[PDB]
Formats: structure tokens, C-alpha cells, sequence
């Protein structure tokens, strides 16, 4: 049990600190919203964030993971994950 | 580039420029120089762990690592010239790193005399544009603003070089800080220089991919010659030589869900009568769907702050949070979902605790499916004291496959509605605070896109 | 097991939104020590963080759970933490 | 009585480049609190201030001149000046 609180918190900071990568952190509601969006996408995309954080590849994406290799599912899922968030995925 | 231009890009590169040198770039170079060699025996990982100390506080390991080989080791200082040693190596390096940041952000003016050696020979024009230039041109966090301020020979290496040699100072010969630690950084191969728009257009792709993929199913003959259509496109006979080509209408609704929900777009699911049937339901007021999709028309606001007009128009009882107490959603970890406000809030309005699942997923989409399967109505209409399930696009839904969901609580004579939410901008979920928004009516043809369910009796 | 990695990652951002209040968010290097902070918290005094996010008493201190009633035992304990994370933890 | 005003003037400047190290300069508002701190200090604790400036040692703690080797007395002095001006004064 210690130890999936500790892999949960690893994994949260993982995925905290790939996507700031794309997302500006000048402002304190950003970074409260990509905290937000770190959450969600663990609580609702366990498996697929897991993928994302330990894959490798230079040219991983997350929404590759989260709606499959459909440009256009990936593309609606972005806008309204980004609506919801203020948050880039990519 | 000349010396000059190097000192001055130099001086004005960030405090943590990493100079085109990565921590494993630097490890294998600074071995063998003073502290990393004496303090740190060589060893690739307490170099690494100094290195990477020094970066997260915000200093650049190739400056730091080139600030050491240039001044060199005296076993009686710390990594910083000067200083006494602060704890162990890693402690003193995070210890000059803060400095050094601190240094960069404070107020400072360049040191134009040496404290030791107090001779003033550094012509007033000189000190007065080295001055503007520090004051005007440095901005805080630049490696001149860490160093120009602590000795007169970073303050003559950055304005007056000459001030460098014993001849000009009249005291001794010193070393270049900016001219060594940028020489430095060069030899070790460091350089010294001082949005989703894409996926749209995949996304249009696709689309223009899904048109050839409904055009794939061959088409079926409608009566005679007149007409050929399937269940996508309609061929019509229009004259002996002329056929118009049609589009069925599921086409139209196979793509345009597609155009705004991801999936399940409409089912033609089992709906209620147009008629409001007030007396078949419990109580409460109900609007047709006029068309008009729109969306959240104003909104987000606590009760304390909800326009009097609107706080007027509520039928229902304000939300009481002891009916949350008790909530499935706590140990599930959905604290503050827009579904455990529906459950929480449905619960207080019909007075029986209602469900939260169905041994599926249950989410702001879907939660109708679970209020229906235990006998809850369900229709297309805005009713007061009524859940809604918004598939993304509508009532504040923004994650395809996800949706919102929450609880209308006033219907209005334009066929504008209010609704009670959790988990929306700005209280997002655990916060549990109730959030009421103004949605602009329904589309006729919103189908499962938007279903508004009664609580169970 | 689903329940258990949901829980950690809501735990993870109450304690982050509570010592947000204490901590200025202005630089990026602020942000990743607050978030290296809070999951060192939580993987070595799961159960006093558990107790503070639980607790709905506006005069609550993290400290009193860490470190007890002692004062001086609090102040040590927050001035070894600010120095290895640079963090409030009132 | 002209060499007097250029002593203070350069013993606020100085307790305010020392404290500077530990406080975080990014907003305005905070130049403005270390400024009245330093100020506060200076005007009510003089005699512990010029020692701290002048003292030389790299482990020299203000607290310890505020308020004595007790460290019970230096967190309660402590707190209570980090509450008053938002100022870290260790």
C-alpha cells in the first residue's frame, strides 16, 4: 500500500512536468490549472497517462494515448480538454 | 566573435542558460578541477548531484563549473571565492547558487574600486555608462547583475578591460571572470548567443477521410430508376440523362455528431412527450426545446453573487450539503463531481437517496442511462428539479466521453434555463461549490446530446 | 485498486491547494519545489497529511500534525523542511 | 552628524542585501515588505542588527541576535515578524 502512494505521486509529477513543457507558467491560475489537468487525466486516463509517462520516444503524444490515431477524435478531445483547462496536451 | 562582443553577450545571457551544455555534457569536462576534483573525488555522481543542485535554484551548471575552473582551489574556501565552505560540497554549492540568484535579482550598483586595493582610476565617462548600462540595459537574473556588483575586476572586465592591468589599476595584474568563463563554456562546446492549430487541420483531414469512408457502402436501388439511394446518399432521377445526387439524412447526423460529439452522437433513444404532463410528473415548470442550440448563456455564479432576477427565479430549495454527507463519490475519489451533485442534489429535491451507478462508468454524459435503468423518466425538455446529461458542446460539457451533468433549477418564458453545477471554472471538483449558470434553451435535434432525467420516486 | 490511485492523486492536489495559500507562485523553481514538497509529505507522514486535508477547522497547522504540540519540535522541523524545499508548511 | 546618517544609510543597505538572500524578490510588494522590515529592524533592534552585519561568520543566524540560542524564542520571533512584514529573517 506505501508503495502505490509513492507511485502515484511520482506519476502526478511526471505528468506535471512533461506537460508544463507546452504550457506557459507565468501566471499562478495557469499553474493551478495544469495541476487541475495533471488530475483529471490520472482519475479519468489512468492507463493511457501510465503509457504516455513511460514511453520513451522523442515524439510520444499523450492525445495519441487518450483518442487513438484519428486526427480528428484527437483534434475534439484537445479543443475540449483545453475549454475545460486551459491546458495543452500534445 | 570579438572579446569584447563575447564579455558583453556574456554578461547579458540568463543566470541559468545552460549554454548549450547538458549536465552529462559538463560531468566527464570538470574532472580534475579544483572542488569537483578535491571535494567531489572525481566521482560522475557528486559532480552530477552539485551540477543538477545548482540548475534547480537557477543558476547554470556550465557557468558555475566554469566560474570554478577559472578562480581555482584554495582548500580554506567554499565554491564561491572568498567564502568560507557552508556544510558539504553539496550544501555549499546550493548555498552560492542562492547567492548568486539573489546577487542577479538585487539592488547593485558595479563595483568600480577594489575594496583591498582602493585606487580610483576608471574614467568618470567610463563609470557613467557602465552605470546606465547596469541600471538600464541589465535586467535582473543576468550574469552580469550576478558578478559586476561583487569585484572591481567583473566591474572593469564588463566596462574598462584595460582596468584589468597592473598599469591602469597601478595595484596588480587581474583575470578576465567574463573573458575565461565564456572562453571556457566555447572550449567545452557551450555557445554563447546573449499551438495545436495543426491538429485542425488533421481534424479537416479526417473529416475529408470520413467522407470517403461513407462513401465506401455501396448504394441500393430506391423503387426504379428514380431513385438509388443506401442509408448515406440518395441518387435521383432527375431526366433521361441527369441523375441529382442527395445526401440521407443519417448522413447528415453521421457527420454532423461527428462535427460536435465525438461519439454515440444521436441514438433516437426512447424520449417523453412533448406535452410538459406537470400532473404525470411530480411538480415543477418545463420548456420545449426551441431550437437554437447556443450554450451557457451566463453563469458560474455562487447563490451569494447570482443576479436577484435569477435568484428569484429559483423553484427549487437552495442545495443543502448535508445531503453530500454520506456521498459513494468520496470513497470512489470523485469528491466534487458534477455527478455527486446531481446524486446530492436529486436526493434532496425527491426526497429518496437516488443512484450513483449501474456497474458501468457513470459520468456527465451517461448519468440519465443510470437514473433511467432505475425508472426516472427522462426527457428533451429543460424541467425545474430535473438532472441533465450534456454530452460535450452543451450545458457546460467540455471533455468528449466525460460530458456534465447537474440539476435544473428555473425555466424561463424564452425557453432559457438555469442550472446548478459542480466541478466547473472556477471551483473545480473536490471543491464542492454549487455554481449556477444560464444555458440558452435546446436544440430540436439535440437527441442523446442533451437528456434531462427526474430523480427516482 | 481503482479507488486507491484516484484517492492518492486527490490527496496530492488538497495538499497542494492548501500550501499554494503559504507559498508564493510566482517563479517556475517555486512550483516544482511545492510539488516535490508535498509528495515527500505525503510518502513520509501519509497519515498526519491525511489528518490536515481532512480537517475542516480554519486554524488547522500541518506542524501540530508532524511534529506535535511542542513548539520548538514544530520549528525545527519547519526550518529543516524550508531548508531542503523551500516551502511553508503553517 | 554627516558621518552618522552615511552609517545608517549603509547599514540599511546592507541588512537589506543580506536578507535579500532569502527572500524572493519578484513582486513588488515584497521589495516594498523587506524595505519595512529592514527599517523595523534597524529602528527597534539596532544593537542585535549592527552585530549581525558586522559579524563575518557564514553560519551567522539574525534570530540568534533577535532573540537568543533559545530556538523556541527564535521560531516565536520569528513567526510573529513573518506574519507582521512577510519577511524571512533566519
Amino acid at each position: 500500500v506505501t508503495n502505490e502512494k509513492g507511485q502515484a505521486y511520482t506519476e502526478m509529477l511526471q505528468l506535471f512536468n512533461l506537460l508544463q513543457q507546452w504550457n506557459d507558467f507565468y501566471t499562478a491560475e495557469n499553474a493551478n490549472n495544469l495541476l487541475v489537468a495533471c488530475q483529471q487525466l490520472l482519475i479519468n486516463y489512468n492507463e493511457p497517462v501510465i503509457k504516455f509517462i513511460n514511453d520513451e520516444n522523442e515524439d510520444k503524444s499523450l492525445l495519441q494515448y487518450l483518442a487513438g490515431d484519428d486526427g480528428l477524435a484527437q483534434w475534439q478531445f484537445y479543443k475540449g480538454f483545453y475549454n475545460n483547462y486551459n491546458v495543452h496536451i500534445f | 566573435m570579438n572579446d569584447k562582443e563575447k564579455i558583453d553577450k556574456f554578461i547579458h545571457s540568463n543566470l541559468n542558460d545552460d549554454f548549450g551544455l547538458s549536465v552529462d555534457d559538463l560531468v566527464g569536462k570538470v574532472k580534475g578541477i579544483g572542488r569537483f576534483s578535491a571535494w567531489c573525488g572525481n566521482s560522475s555522481t557528486k559532480i552530477k548531484q552539485v551540477l543538477n543542485a545548482v540548475k534547480s535554484i537557477g543558476v547554470s551548471p556550465a557557468l558555475f563549473a566554469a566560474y570554478e575552473k577559472n578562480e581555482g582551489y584554495n582548500g580554506s574556501w567554499g565554491w564561491l571565492n572568498h567564502t568560507s565552505p557552508q556544510g558539504n560540497y553539496l550544501t555549499d554549492a546550493q548555498f552560492v547558487a542562492r547567492k548568486l540568484v539573489s546577487q542577479s535579482r538585487q539592488a547593485g550598483t558595479p563595483s568600480w574600486i577594489d575594496a583591498g586595493n582602493p585606487v580610483d582610476f576608471v574614467p568618470a565617462s567610463v563609470k557613467r555608462k557602465g552605470n546606465y548600462d547596469f541600471s538600464h540595459n541589465m535586467k535582473n537574473g543576468k550574469v552580469g547583475r550576478a558578478y559586476i556588483p561583487l569585484t572591481a575586476a567583473a566591474t572593469w572586465a564588463a566596462y574598462y578591460p584595460e582596468g584589468l592591468q597592473a598599469s591602469y589599476n597601478r595595484v596588480q595584474n587581474y583575470g578576465n571572470p567574463f573573458l575565461d568563463a565564456a572562453n571556457t563554456i566555447l572550449g567545452w562546446g557551450g555557445k554563447i548567443d546573449g499551438g495545436g492549430l495543426d491538429v485542425v487541420a488533421r481534424a479537416f483531414e479526417e473529416f475529408l477521410k470520413k467522407l470517403q469512408d461513407s462513401m465506401q457502402w455501396d448504394l441500393h436501388s430506391i423503387g426504379t430508376d428514380k431513385f438509388f439511394s443506401n442509408q448515406m446518399f440518395t441518387i435521383t432521377k432527375t431526366y433521361n440523362n441527369t441523375y441529382r445526387l442527395n445526401m440521407n439524412q443519417k448522413l447528415l447526423d453521421e457527420m454532423k455528431d461527428l462535427i460536435s460529439r465525438i461519439d454515440g452522437g444521436s441514438g433516437n433513444d426512447t424520449g417523453a412527450d412533448d406535452s410538459d404532463g406537470d400532473h404525470g410528473g411530480k411538480a415543477g415548470k418545463s420548456v420545449a426545446p426551441n431550437g437554437k442550440s447556443g450554450r451557457k448563456i451566463g453563469g458560474n455564479w455562487t447563490y451569494s453573487n447570482l443576479p436577484q432576477k435569477y435568484k428569484d427565479a429559483i423553484e427549487v430549495p437552495k442545495f443543502d450539503p448535508k445531503y453530500l454527507a454520506g456521498s459513494p463519490f468520496v470513497n470512489t475519489g470523485d469528491t466534487g463531481q458534477c455527478t455527486e451533485l446531481t446524486w446530492a442534489y436529486m436526493h434532496q429535491i425527491w426526497g429518496k437517496r437516488q443512484p450513483a451507478w449501474d456497474n458501468q462508468v457513470t459520468n456527465g454524459q451517461r448519468v440519465w442511462v443510470v437514473y433511467r435503468n432505475q425508472g426516472a423518466r427522462v426527457t428533451h425538455r429543460p424541467t425545474v428539479g430535473y438532472g441533465f446529461s450534456s454530452k460535450p458542446n452543451y450545458l457546460q460539457a467540455m471533455l468528449p466521453g466525460v460530458g456534465h451533468t447537474g440539476v435544473v433549477v428555473a425555466v424561463f418564458k424564452d425557453g432559457s434555463f438555469l442550472t446548478a453545477n459542480y466541478n466547473v471554472p472556477p471551483y473545480w471538483a473536490p471543491s464542492r461549490v454549487v455554481e449556477y449558470a444560464l444555458i440558452d434553451g435546446v436544440p430540436e435535434n439535440a437527441g442523446d446530446n442533451i437528456m434531462f432525467f427526474s430523480g427516482i420516486k
